[PDB]
């Protein structure tokens, strides 16, 4: 995904 | 003369679930497709003897 996307943040918030 | 509590405090459980899935696919269709069944030769004869 592109660096600034919101989907990238949502991905970063999974698998905690 | 003792009485029970209305209910019993139970331990609480937190559940964390993860489902991950990736799908990938490739499709190609290339080349020349020719006819495979074609008409063949013909021969006919006819006569009136009488």
């Amino acid at each position: 995904l592109p660096k600034g996307s919101t989907t990238r943040d949502a991905v970063d918030r999974t698998l905690g | 003369l003792a009485t029970p509590s209305p209910f019993d405090m139970e331990k609480m459980v937190w559940l964390d679930v993860n489902i991950l899935e990736i799908r990938k696919s490739v499709l190609e269709n290339f080349g020349v497709d020719w006819s495979k069944q074609i008409p063949g030769p013909f021969a006919a004869f006819g006569k009136d003897f009488v």
